């Protein structure tokens, strides 16, 4: 999930974008 | 792009801005 | 009516707060 | 959608909740 | 509703949205 | 106070609402 | 003039920042 | 109230502070 | 057009998110 | 400046990035 | 004024509001 | 920097203001 990936760990703009519609 | 921990409402805002017209999906259960 | 972009920012924060663990989809123009 | 109803008129948390999954 | 820790400005925003026209009172000293 | 109750501990929508006017 | 609901969100954040430990009341229409 | 003065016109932190308790 | 003050709040949040470690200057009317 | 372009019209993160240092 | 830790976007918003028309400079690398 | 001063440590309105243009 985006949380473990971006909150529990640091993520990039690209990684955040994997969760767009 | 910030290279820091994005949590809670901050992650949702980041999603809102990055995704734009594409829209996004958010589930805290992951 | 208001600037939809700014309003949207506030709407997603509200969804984050109210939906909780149910998550949600944000789709401006279905 | 939520924008269509909540940006023109004010929505309570209850109205916003209608849009949860 | 989110089932997480609400602190600082996040708590105030939650108060703002939950209370609505009722208005609210905020004291950090408690 | 709402802090010890909602920030130091997790609280519900109902609990947050106890602090409305 | 602006959308009062959105503006209010920003006003309470400002009150949180400036009032500090003095706390504050937010009453839209006294 | 603060809405009456700060939503129509821009308020500095000083003007906002007037509304603290 | 929109309320520039409120819009600005959202713009600086966007700059914070996108600029990251490069930092940025926020100058309304150069 | 960024206000001049992004408050009247909607700016993507890409357009906002143009204003980074 | 709040007497607490101001970090991330919260610090940027505090800068935005405190500085006003003066504008500000933000560098996370310090 | 403003981070070590205001995020890693608690700072005052005056301290935050040292970082204005
Ligand atoms: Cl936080
Ligand atoms: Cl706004
Ligand atoms: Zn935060
Ligand atoms: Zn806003």
């Amino acid at each position: 999930g985006i949380v473990e990936q971006c909150c529990h760990s640091i993520c990039s703009l690209y990684q955040v974008e994997n969760y767009c519609n | 792009f910030v290279n820091q921990h994005l949590c809670g409402s901050h992650l949702v805002e980041a999603l809102y801005l990055v995704c734009g017209e594409r829209g996004f999906f958010y589930t805290p259960k992951a």
